[PDB]
């Protein structure tokens, strides 16, 4: 299995749909290595829950929490963490307004080597319970022989790329993780790292982050050959008064680069209503009426969540993915799993007459390119050489009576799976 | 932060 792309375990589906799935307890288990230390990058944390996901024999090993909380929320997290002597925190500078530390990544240092896990889930119980989430697991990276001169770098430049990502934080506690990574051999890595970092980027530095980074990788490591673009996410930013402001202009342009129908997959109210969680699934789909009313145009691009292939049509997506299928959806030119939702905050927006790229947030994803496996395309695995697309193709358009899930208006005409209504406030 | 809410 060259991909090492996994779904999280979902409670309440048949065990066969969980056979190739991972729970966080599985990822942290002693079978994956003998843990010495770890770093947990995320947006939301439940520290008490998190500590319990480690095996008992590892709960006292040092853990670093990399978060973006400020003011009282920062105090709250510190208060959550204090009982646990082995836990330190690193506050990622968020100098630009409305930015978040959204990256989900684990750095796992073992006696036997090092592991990097890039995924989509918050560190809270609900994100790992009945949601569709994605996980990429690096291989066990061995330590570089203390007698040898080697870079430990991969053809995809992952190791240098990961270090640059950590370096942009300018944080003392991450420097030690940068040093740990220097000492390991990441040469077997076959994915490309796509990061976002807060800032305003000029000149050559545009290509470093966000959708311009993606464009650059697609230009350099893909080749050309009516191939649609698919985008799938759980949050939706303010995209502008119409499709030309950003979505189809800069965003789609990066996405269609190689060496055009746009499908956006976002849960409808019906999708959420009849989910395993019911309406409270909508608590993790934060599309607000204030945003939605400004951009009604966007919703004609919307398609329903359907994942019969993985038995997860009722497990609401918190995974975010982007890809480039052929016109019949039997193959793909590339696949990206990432923390980045559909927003300028996460992907970047061009400022100052197109000379500046502005990103508000930390985001991180892995890109699977057929060239990194020596192929020209991946065949799509129809039932979850062939890439495991976790949801159904082609995507199904919203019916005439469907609306996108909007989290801050009430739904009281029909009960959900558990016989409840939804009245936020 | 324990959630979006
Ligand atoms: O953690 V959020 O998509």
């Amino acid at each position: 299995n060259p991909f090492q792309f996994y779904l999280t375990r979902v409670s309440g589906v048949k065990p066969k749909y969980n056979s190739g799935a991972l729970h966080i307890k599985d990822i942290l288990s002693p079978l994956f290595g003998t843990l010495v230390s770890s770093a947990q990058f995320n947006y939301c944390f439940d520290v008490d829950w998190l500590v319990k996901q480690y095996p008992p024999e590892f709960r006292k090993k040092p853990i670093l929490l990399v978060h973006g909380d400020k003011r009282e929320a920062k105090a709250h997290l510190h208060a959550q963490a204090k009982p646990y002597e082995n836990i330190s925190l690193c506050q990622a500078k968020l100098d630009i307004a409305f930015g978040t530390h959204h990256t989900k990544m684990m750095l796992l240092l073992y006696e036997e080597g090092l592991r990097v896990v890039i995924h989509t889930s918050n560190l809270i119980h609900a994100d790992w319970h009945q949601k569709t989430q994605g996980i990429w697991l690096s291989p066990l990276y061995p330590r570089i022989a203390d007698g040898t001169h080697k870079s430990g770098e991969s053809p995809t430049h992952f190791k240098a790329n990961l270090i640059s990502y950590l370096t942009a934080y300018n944080a003392p506690s991450l420097k030690e993780w940068i040093d740990v990574i220097h000492k390991h051999d990441l040469s077997e890595t076959n994915v490309y790292l796509i990061g976002s970092t807060p800032g305003r980027f000029q000149g050559s530095q545009k290509d470093n982050w966000g959708h311009f980074r993606l464009k650059k990788l697609l230009k350099d490591h893909a080749s050309s050959m009516s191939w649609p673009v698919v985008g799938q996410f759980s949050s939706v930013g303010s995209l502008g008064a119409d499709e030309s402001k950003w979505l189809c202009s800069e965003f789609k342009e990066s996405m269609l680069t190689l060496g055009v129908p746009l499908y956006l997959i976002y849960p409808s109210v019906e999708n959420v209503r009849t989910s395993l969680e019911g309406y409270p699934a909508g608590g993790s789909l934060p599309y607000s009426i204030q945003t939605a009313e400004k951009q009604n145009w966007l919703h004609s691009y919307f398609h329903k969540w359907s994942a019969e292939t993985s038995g997860r049509s009722n497990a609401m997506p918190h995974i975010k993915t982007y890809m480039r299928p052929s016109p019949d959806f039997s193959k793909i030119a590339w696949f990206l799993v990432t923390s980045a939702n559909l927003s300028k905050a996460a992907w970047g927006a061009l400022e100052k007459n197109g000379t500046q790229l502005m990103i508000r947030s930390y985001e991180l994803g892995v890109l699977f390119l057929p060239s990194a496996l020596g192929l020209d395309s991946f065949k799509v695995k129809q039932k979850f050489a062939t890439f495991p697309v976790p949801y159904d193709l082609p995507p199904e358009l919203y019916g005439s009576k469907d609306r996108p899930w909007i989290w801050n208006i009430p739904y009281v005409k029909a009960p959900d799976t558990h016989g409840n209504m939804w009245v936020p406030s | 932060k324990l959630n979006y809410k």
